[PDB]
């Protein structure tokens, strides 16, 4: 007749990680339409001629 | 998941995260059958063998 | 505890036992004190140095 506390609730009982970083996130796809710059400073600064 | 990174503008902001939990029980199971001894070993016929 | 011993008559007597729990909740404390680093540190450990 032991009591409730140390039951199947908490004195038998196993922790399991199965659930662990198991829910993804979507693919990353930003490459597909955009190109990366490198910078270097505050800003920077385009210029084309026409 | 970790709050989304966002402009840091003002001053910075301590955020918390959440934690989950999941619990289940197992269970008994039980499955019996009653045959007599002389009834088995008095079987020439072959059936009862893949009891 | 378990079970008085008993006489035998007949037949036994399976009797039942029970178990206890006893739950306890952590504290935190502290204590600090404020000395200049001048004070002693930096010219002579006269005082604070058993501290």
């Amino acid at each position: 007749a032991i009591i409730t506390p140390a039951l199947i609730s908490a004195l038998k009982t196993s922790f399991q990680k199965h659930f662990q970083d198991a829910l993804a996130t979507a693919p990353s796809t930003y490459l597909q339409v955009a190109t990366v710059i490198p910078s270097t400073t505050a800003s920077n600064t385009y210029g084309w001629l026409g | 998941q970790f709050p989304k990174l966002r402009e840091w503008i003002g001053q910075r902001v301590i955020k918390d995260m959440a934690a989950q939990g999941y619990q289940i029980t197992n269970k008994l199971f039980e499955s019996t059958v009653g045959v007599k001894r002389t009834d088995i070993e008095d079987d020439n016929l072959g059936v009862y063998g893949p009891l």
